[PDB]
């Protein structure tokens, strides 16, 4: 299987925000996260 | 299989970000 | 470790392997989206 590259920092970069945060709800953490992280491009 | 290696990329990101 | 980390991030993940899309950023907002809209 094709590893797709960059997939590793990106788990790891929310998952340090996470821990920093302690977001109740994960997947609301995700969804402002990575559409955060979309607009920092 | 998908799932083990995506169970392994998580777990050692995790491990990273600690 | 917040219990549900690693299963949450294992969905996406293996979508990403199996769907290979060329935006991972892009990828997760979608997959995080339809999971809280599901839910």
């Amino acid at each position: 299987i094709q590893i797709p590259p960059g997939l590793t920092e990106l788990l790891q970069g929310y998952t340090v925000e996470v821990l920093r945060q302690q977001p109740p709800d994960l997947v609301e953490f995700a969804v402002e996260y990575f559409t955060r992280l979309r607009e920092a491009r | 299989q998908i799932e083990y290696l995506a169970k392994q990329i998580v777990d050692n990101a995790i491990q990273q970000a600690k």
